[PDB]
RNA sequence: GUCUACGGCCAUACCACCCUGAACGCGCCCGAUCUCGUCUGAUCUCGGAAGCUAAGCAGGGUCGGGCCUGGUUAGUACUUGGAUGGGAGACCGCCUGGGAAUACCGGGUGCUGUAGGCU
RNA sequence: GCUCAGGGAGGACAGAAACCUCCCGUGGAGCAGAAGGGCAAAAGCUCGCUUGAUCUUGAUUUUCAGUACGAAUACAGACCGU
RNA sequence: UUCUCAAACUUUAAAUGGGUAAGAAGCCCGGCUCGCUGGUGUGGAGCCGGGCGUGGAAUGCGAGUGCCUAGUGGGCCACUUU
């Protein structure tokens, strides 16, 4: 009782019924996966932005 | 009879190495680590101190990486020491040391950190290394490029490295390769290093020969005899030079004589010349055949 | 059922071009990558560390992270159904700058000089790339000689 | 001995040579590919005569062998042993597979090597016969004998070249005259005007 | 006229005692070369096990000693009397260098011993020119060019002119 | 005109052989006391400067090999889309667009960056 | 620090093959194993020292459902080696 | 030199095909923060405050987003590769 093993026949027809959606094109990317030596420093850059506000 | 190793097809196959690897001047394995910067710097120039010991000269440069071709920021050659006191013996450890001190104090002039970072003014042979001051502009950090020279204990390259370190350049190094390092017992001497720095390694050989015979001395040191260099003058001849470098490090270039414009060189034989030679040869071959019969 | 893996069918992809083996050109290591630099991927087989997977070889992303050796580059490998803006840590030898963005900002900066000029004057210069139009009516000078008559050569079998 | 050649006529499979992957193949029935007076000069066999395929089909090593024998047999009965040079300008490299039954079935099916077949394109030379200017109407007959030994359609072309060369018969005699060609065994050596002149000096000596 | 910077000399004299008799008969072969040369040799460890000859992989077969300069001339000097100041034509190699073989080590101011015995040592002369030492540096190395080499025909009229030693046929 | 030190692209730069190279260089080279190594001061290293550019090198040469780059081969091969086209098939033709590669044949033979020389 | 496979040409015993030299040698060797890719002052080879074959979070890749395990690439915090 | 070739060969090398880009989240001024990076108002990134709409290829179309969810998970045929 052998069967059909594999196909990709009807799959392209199915993928374009709701469309092959390009991913969520959003502003402000997350700082996820950024090197955590650089991200420490940028977090300190925002931490002390108050320091130079009377200059600003 | 055997096959031709270098066929008409060997050269279709054959890849040539890089021109600086073909000429046998650059180690691209050694260069691949020295020159390239951590790419999270974003164009911070990675400075390296180049020392290249020739037969008659010692070429000491400071360079940084550029895709066009690494740009030299400062360079002092050994043939600039005759304007400080070192007349002859240009290519010894003592004259190598002065060139390192020359390159150091010149760059520090060309930046404005001349008076800052004095370094070793009393030449010792200790492990001195430049430590930056809070407020004053930070010490110039660069790294030694030996080239294709085997770095055994007491290579002349480490003379010009010790010159830079005693000038005001914060270079990482160890005193394993500075002379006065014994490989068996593994201590380091200040004095035995200084014997090479001030040039008593040379002066003792001048004494050794002059004591032994006057044939093999007048051969070995012609210009030390010719230009009044005695073993007793030797030590102070470099001490006067060490303060003379720190007097006037700024370089005054040699002016060019006007280019008279004669070509010392054969310019390329053009197509109509290259094609006519063989046309004359195919006349010369056929005109000198008909005469035979 | 194919033999699964990572370097399966990369006999020619992560191969090096003919007479371009051996030492890597050192310009490849020392070109700067900022964040938001749109970068095209091409796995050099000589450097085995920090290779992309073969599904990214030829695909253009952009940098969200720069470390000592690699750049975190956001690429659009699709999937079966949808598309996923995903993040691969590719070492810099497997990477060039993309000249696709570097024909637009050249055209921004050039259509700004052609904007600044022809603004104050009242003169008007269209800045949209109008496509290659149907070519305008032109006179074709025949100069003395009649146009050459072509007629089909007859069949004659060579081999 | 083996199947009807109907079964392996058409170029079905990918070109499957005797290699490191396909080992255990028997030798082709065509050992010797050319015969006659093949130890001859260019300048004495001008008239080349070819057999040219109509179809994209596989001719067997054993059909090429029969055609070799049939063409040789007639040329000797016309011109004698030494009045021609016949070639076979195919080489049976495509290995033919046999899924042998003596109970196995289609379960675990990949054929053992049966023999070698010569894959032929359209307008491609199967056999070539260089002969003298006399025997123009014998190479036509000799190859027409051998067309019956092949499947599909073959066409006989009296080539415009000089024997087994790539140079025209009206130009070959006049190209050796200006030392642009050298007689070198069966074939000819075309000298370009591009080698070192010490080669040119050797020619005109 | 002549250019004395094209003066022909000996780069090195390469001597070997191939015994293939390791341990007892090889360590005593070192005493011969130290007498002959005046310097300690390096032992020749094998590449692979050949079984007909009776060697083994990395087993000490031979012992070699290369001598240079002043000493190298004197060691080659006395060997030529034992080959009676005459060499065959085909002793001389394509690339300038040559060699020959004196059969017994006793002929070189070396006296007999019932334990030392009757060794065979083998000479090879490396003929040189100023600037043959370009191709072995770590700085800029290069081929010496075909103009500068020593030929077999010139390596004769070195030996044939220098020593006035005849070069026999047959 | 040209070189040295460090280079960038990595044969238009390679390989073979031949000819000429002012000056500074670069080299062979000179020795082995120190430093450092070795079977051996050839190499590596150090201390030199008597003699030569002979080599390395540099530039030029070759109806040079290679390489790069055009032409050709050839709108051929192959191919996107099309037909109730042909043909027993094998396969081929047309329509609509794209369009290669050797053989053969010419042209070219390193450009050049920072820093310092020499004429 | 060297340069390999293989070949040329020489050298007492010594031959197809033991050893010592010179020359050529784009990889034709070797990189433990299958095969592919990669590599020449090395990734090969011979040595000198060695424990980054260590401890600790996270991110990411591959298979993928975009789950695991295995494997892996990039970091970062220590402590080390050279 | 020559005849004949390779799915597990290849210097070359298509057609169709896969990315990415074709602007206001964009460009150009400045200053300000940093414990990161350093010869260095250095290099980076982040923050405020700006000045600029000719909306910077063609054609068409209103897009976006979140839950809950059935059935299905035996398929088969033709064009062209295979």
């Amino acid at each position: 009782a052998k069967s059909k093993n594999h196909t990709t026949h009807n799959q392209s027809r199915k993928w374009h019924r709701n469309g092959i959606k390009k991913p969520r094109s959003q502003r402000y990317e997350s700082l996820k996966g950024v090197d955590p030596k650089f991200l420490r420093n940028m977090r300190f850059a925002k931490k002390h932005n108050k320091k130079g506000l009377k200059k600003m | 009879f055997v096959k031709v190793v270098k066929n008409k097809a060997y050269f279709k196959r054959y890849q040539v190495k890089f021109r600086r690897r073909r000429e046998g001047k650059t180690d691209y394995y050694a260069r691949k680590r020295l020159v390239i910067q951590d790419k999270n710097k974003y164009n911070t120039p990675k400075y390296r101190m180049i020392v290249r010991v020739t037969n008659r000269d010692i070429i000491c440069q400071i360079a940084y990486a550029r895709i066009e071709g690494d740009m030299i920021v400062c360079a002092a050659y050994a043939h600039e020491l005759p304007k400080y006191g070192v007349k002859v013996g240009l290519t010894n450890y003592a004259a190598a040391y002065c060139t390192g001190l020359l390159l150091a104090r010149r760059l520090l002039n060309r930046f404005g950190m001349d008076k800052i970072y004095e370094g070793q003014v009393e030449v010792t042979g200790d492990e001195y290394n430049v430590e930056s001051i809070d407020g004053q502009p930070g010490a110039f950090t660069c790294y030694l490029d030996a080239g294709l020279a085997r770095t055994t204990t007491g290579n002349k390259v480490f003379g010009a490295l010790k010159g830079a370190v005693d000038g005001g350049l914060s270079i990482p190094h160890s005193t394993k390769r500075f002379p006065g390092y014994d490989s068996e017992s593994k201590e380091f001497n200040a004095e035995v290093h200084r014997k090479h720095i001030m040039g008593q390694n040379v002066a003792d050989y001048m004494r050794y020969l002059m004591e032994e015979d006057e044939d093999a001395y007048k051969k070995q040191f012609s210009q030390y005899i010719k230009n009044n260099v005695t073993p007793d003058m030797m030590e102070e001849m470099y001490k006067k030079a060490h303060a003379a470098i720190r007097e006037n490090p700024v370089y005054e270039k040699k002016p060019k004589r006007e280019v008279k414009k004669k070509r010392w060189n054969r310019p390329k034989m053009s197509l109509a010349q290259k094609k006519d030679r063989v046309a004359q040869k195919k006349a010369s071959f056929l005109r000198a055949q008909e005469r035979a019969a | 059922t194919n033999t699964k893996g990572k370097r399966r069918g990369t006999r020619y992809m992560f191969s090096r071009p003919f007479r371009k083996h051996g030492v890597v050109p050192l310009a490849t290591y020392m070109r700067i990558y900022k964040k938001g630099d749109i970068v095209d991927i091409k796995g050099m087989g000589t450097v085995q560390k920090g290779m992309p997977h073969k599904c990214y070889h030829g695909k253009t992303g952009r940098v969200y992270n720069v470390t000592q050796h690699a750049v975190g580059i956001v690429v659009n490998k699709q999937v079966k159904g949808k598309i996923l803006a995903k993040r691969i840590n590719v070492r810099i030898e497997h990477i060039k700058h993309s000249k696709s963005r570097d024909s637009f900002l050249k055209r921004v900066k050039e259509n700004d000089q052609k904007k600044k000029e022809a603004k104050e004057k009242g003169t008007w210069v269209q800045l949209k790339r109008q496509p290659a139009p149907p070519r305008e009516a032109h006179f074709v000078r025949t100069n003395g000689k009649e146009p050459e008559l072509l007629e089909p050569i007859p069949y004659e079998f060579m081999a | 001995g083996r199947r009807p050649a109907r079964c392996y006529r058409y170029c079905k499979n990918k070109p499957y040579p005797k290699s490191r992957f396909c080992r255990g193949v028997p030798d082709a029935k065509i050992r010797i590919f050319d015969l006659g007076r093949k130890k001859a000069k260019v300048d004495e066999f001008p008239l080349c005569g070819h057999m040219v395929s109509d179809e994209y089909e596989q001719l067997s090593s054993e059909a090429l062998e029969a055609a070799r024998i049939c063409a040789n047999k007639y040329m000797v009965k016309s011109c004698g042993k030494d009045g021609f040079h016949i070639r076979v300008r195919l080489h049976p490299f495509h290995v033919i597979r046999i899924n042998k039954m003596l109970q196995t079935g289609m379960r675990g099916a990949f054929g053992k090597p049966q023999g070698t077949v010569a894959r032929v394109h359209i307008g491609q030379v199967i056999m070539s016969i260089r002969t003298k200017l006399q025997n123009k109407e014998h190479v036509v007959e000799a190859l027409r004998r051998a067309k019956f030994k092949f499947p599909g359609r073959q066409k006989i072309h009296i080539s415009k070249k000089w024997g087994f060369t790539k140079f025209n018969a009206d130009e070959f005699e006049d190209m050796v005259a200006e030392k642009r060609l050298i007689p070198d065994g069966c074939g000819v050596k075309y000298i370009p005007n591009r080698g070192p002149l010490d080669k040119w000096r050797a020619l005109h000596s | 006229k002549e250019n004395p910077m094209r003066e022909l000399r000996i780069r090195k004299l390469c001597l070997n005692i191939c015994v293939g008799e390791s341990g007892d008969r090889l360590t005593r072969a070192a005493k011969v070369l130290e007498q002959l040369t005046g310097q300690t040799p390096v032992f020749s460890k094998a590449r692979y096990t050949v079984r007909s000859f009776g060697i083994r992989r990395n087993e000490k077969i031979a012992v070699h000693c290369t001598v240079r300069g002043a000493k190298a001339e004197e060691i080659l000097e006395k060997g030529l009397k034992v080959r009676e100041y005459e060499l065959r034509k085909n002793n001389f190699s394509d690339t300038g260098n040559f060699g020959f073989g004196i059969q017994e080590h006793i002929d070189l101011g070396i006296k007999y011993d019932p334990s030392i015995g009757i060794y065979g040592l083998d000479f090879y002369v490396v003929l040189g020119r100023p600037g043959f030492s370009i191709a072995d540096k770590k700085r800029r190395t290069g081929c010496i060019g075909a103009k500068h080499r020593i030929s077999k025909e010139e390596a004769m009229r070195w030996f044939q002119q220098k020593y006035d030693g005849i070069i026999l046929p047959g």
